């Protein structure tokens, strides 16, 4: 009879730890000790304790991506430009096992798009009128750069925030406009 | 028949005054579990309105989302214009949470400071690209908020059912309104004129 007591005393607790449920902005990955098994959706679900493990992956809640540096214009000119990439995630079975790091790797290829991009334009351009153009291109150039990576992260829109000059010029390269002023 | 009597009435009301939790008039309160949440009406996680519910004690955690209008105040900053007339303006924003489950959860422990900044930058770097291609002149004389509303439609509403995730949308937030306070022409800018 004793031996009957300590078999019902480990399937509770089996039983119990073995039911988790996962958030709404979040998507269990369960594995198998080697290989992957399935994605389990939002509900009460059961994995067998110490066989399989569940990953939760945000598949909802944005990731901020700050990009910035000091960019190089097509004229020798300089402009500081700082952007920021929002993105989301998708079936972690590419996100998990394609690349290291695809938040950080993203933060790579959005500094080398931007560089890209501005670099055409001249910075007069980039701070008026580029601004509609460069949006567009910076975003299909980034979505480019990680095609091959096959990461399961997908670009919907990249919109170009801001290339203000430098400070340095914020307040100079007006000697025309002071020509003027002193023309006046 | 006393000891036993009197141990278990005095056990329940205890207990059930801890299973009770009201749901202010401003507030929305998500129920959770120890790691999970509870999931009801198909699939769908659910807010509770300002009444009363239930909780088994020690089992389920309450956090509450306040779903007031919330004001937040940008401090006086400088924004290049297309002439490069610096702008120094103060503006406020007002927005309102839409989906408490998504917020709490981007917005990790449900705190208005991480949405107010995430809005800060946000608003800020969208603000830059209207005042970039507009002049000093229709930036002082709008007095019908054509670059604050349309920063507005932009964040509520990106560019390509689908919520983009460059939207307010696509988090627990709805900008209401968006105005500046002050426009004035700074000194620097001034002088020449």
């Amino acid at each position: 009879r004793v031996v009957t007591i300590a078999a019902a005393a480990i399937v509770i607790i089996w039983a119990a730890s073995g039911f988790y449920t996962i958030k709404e902005a979040e998507r269990g990955v369960v594995t198998r000790f080697g290989k992957f098994s399935h994605l389990v959706e939002p509900g009460l679900n059961w994995k067998p304790t110490f066989i399989d493990e569940v990953k939760p992956v945000n598949v909802e809640a944005v990731r901020e991506l700050a990009a910035s540096g000091v960019m190089l214009t097509s004229d020798e000119n300089v402009v500081r430009v700082e952007m920021n990439v929002q993105y989301r995630v998708t079936n972690p079975e590419k996100y998990l096992y394609s690349v290291t790091s695809p938040d950080d790797s993203l933060r790579q290829a959005t500094d080398s798009a931007l560089r890209g991009v501005i670099g055409k334009y001249t910075m007069d351009r980039i701070l008026t009128e580029g601004r509609t153009v460069i949006r567009s291109d910076t975003q299909r150039e980034l979505e480019e750069t990680i095609r091959p990576y096959d990461m399961g992260i997908t670009l919907l829109d990249v919109n170009f925030q801001a290339a203000r000059p430098p400070e340095e010029v914020k307040a100079a390269f007006d000697d025309a406009i002071a020509a003027r002023e002193n023309e006046q | 028949m006393r000891k036993s009597v009197i141990a278990i009435i005095i056990i329940v009301l205890v207990v059930l005054y801890m299973s009770v939790f009201v749901v202010k008039e401003g507030e929305r309160g998500i129920t959770l579990r120890f790691g999970k949440v509870l999931r009801d009406d198909d699939n769908k996680p659910l807010v509770y309105e300002p009444g009363l519910h239930f909780k088994i004690p020690f089992i389920e955690t309450v956090k509450m989302l306040d779903a007031r209008i919330q004001t937040m105040d940008n401090q006086a900053d400088r924004f290049v214009t297309k002439e490069k007339k610096d702008l120094i303006v103060d503006s406020y924003i007002k927005w309102r949470i839409s989906d408490f489950s998504r917020y709490y959860l981007a917005t990790g422990g449900g705190d208005i400071s991480q949405a107010e900044v995430l809005l800060k930058r946000k608003f800020s770097d969208r603000l830059r690209s209207e005042i970039g291609r507009l002049d000093v002149k229709d930036i002082v004389t709008d007095s019908r908020g054509r670059l604050t509303l349309e920063v507005r439609d932009a964040l509520n509403s990106g560019s390509a059912p689908v919520i983009n995730p460059n939207s307010m949308a696509a988090l627990g937030i709805e900008v209401v309104d968006v105005r500046i306070k002050q426009i004035n022409l700074p000194t620097e800018v001034s002088e020449a004129i």
